[PDB]
């Protein structure tokens, strides 16, 4: 699970 | 011929024809897990050291620190290893422990911030590493560098206009810092001149793209497509080049790489799941359904062995 720019 | 160190071996990724999506053939997929650090990001993290390198702002003293739990992360790592730089990366507790023996395995000096605080304390503590001696250290900042998107206006775009013949038609591209359909659009739109269709594809829950275009409530959301998805809009993701959004449901995403797999031999990653299976839908429409579809996948499957993927 990802957000605000995580994963990336 | 022969490159000088594994930065310079970016790129010239294969246009592979799918054959159980899309109409009779107009569905292609560009393979960027076929790259020195096997995802799309090996050539941003080759041009941002480059650039950094031209610009002076990176030095032989200096030591690169940037907040980043994916791709890039990996990149910078194999980059700063082929040429010399001491680098530092600033992740969450999140993160498999694969991902952070394959970094430390890369030399990285990996600092961890608390897992609650997620990306936005990676990025906290990155930044103060940087304040401690800012001319000891240097932030590429994915995000915001403009030599991410000019590097796919150099290699990316180019490869795709050559290896079609100018018949590429569509570019299908998962936006993560925007980058790739960035700098793919302007290339094939102002250097080579052709009117393609450029479809942005986010997660349907998180989707701050078609909201914000929309002029509706900007409402970021947790989802499971690795690479994209940010929860914001990127300034590497230039708007005015954009001509459609495709939205992706997270099970569907893994759905479609699963048939990557399974039914094209392809070995993509989840955010690749999710690229084609934005694609398909276009090319299913009779609007395209004679277009020539290029759509890029940004990463191999073995990146995500333990996951939602398998």
């Amino acid at each position: 699970t990802f957000e605000y720019g995580d994963g990336i | 011929a022969i490159y000088a160190d594994n930065s310079y071996s970016i790129g010239n990724t294969p246009l592979v024809r799918l054959k159980h999506f899309g109409h009779n053939g107009n569905v292609v997929v560009k393979i960027e897990g076929r790259n020195p650090s096997y995802s799309v990001k090996c050539r941003i993290g080759a041009n941002m050291v480059w650039q950094a390198e031209k610009d002076g702002t990176l030095t032989k003293g200096k030591e690169i620190v940037d907040a980043t739990s994916g791709n890039t992360g990996i990149a910078l790592a194999y980059v700063a290893a082929a040429r010399g730089y001491k680098i530092t990366l600033t992740m969450p507790e999140t993160m498999s422990l694969e991902r952070k023996r394959l970094l430390c395995g890369l030399g990285v000096n990996l600092v961890l911030t608390e897992g609650a605080k997620g990306a936005k304390g990676a990025i906290a503590k990155a930044e103060e590493i940087v304040a401690s001696d800012p001319s000891r250290y240097v932030m590429l900042k994915q995000f915001e560098n403009p030599a991410n998107p000019q590097i796919h206006r150099e290699t990316t775009g180019p490869e795709i206009w050559k290896d079609t013949d100018g018949k590429v038609d569509v570019v299908v591209a998962g936006v993560g810092t925007g980058g790739s359909i960035t700098g793919i659009s302007r290339a094939i739109k102002l250097d080579f001149g052709k009117q393609i269709t450029s479809v942005a594809v986010e997660p349907v829950e998180s989707p701050v793209i078609s909201q914000t275009l929309a002029g509706e409530e900007v409402k970021p959301g947790p989802h499971k497509i690795q690479g994209i998805g940010a929860g914001f809009i990127p300034k590497n993701l230039d708007l005015s080049i954009i001509d459609r959004v495709e939205t992706v449901d997270s099970d569907t995403a893994l759905a479609t790489a699963r048939r990557l797999m399974a039914e094209e031999g392809i070995l993509a990653g989840i955010s690749s799941g999710a690229a084609v299976a934005a694609a398909d839908r276009l090319a299913k429409l009779p609007e395209f359904a004679d277009k020539l579809i290029v759509v890029i996948l940004p990463s191999a499957s073995e990146r995500y062995l333990s996951t939602a993927l398998f």
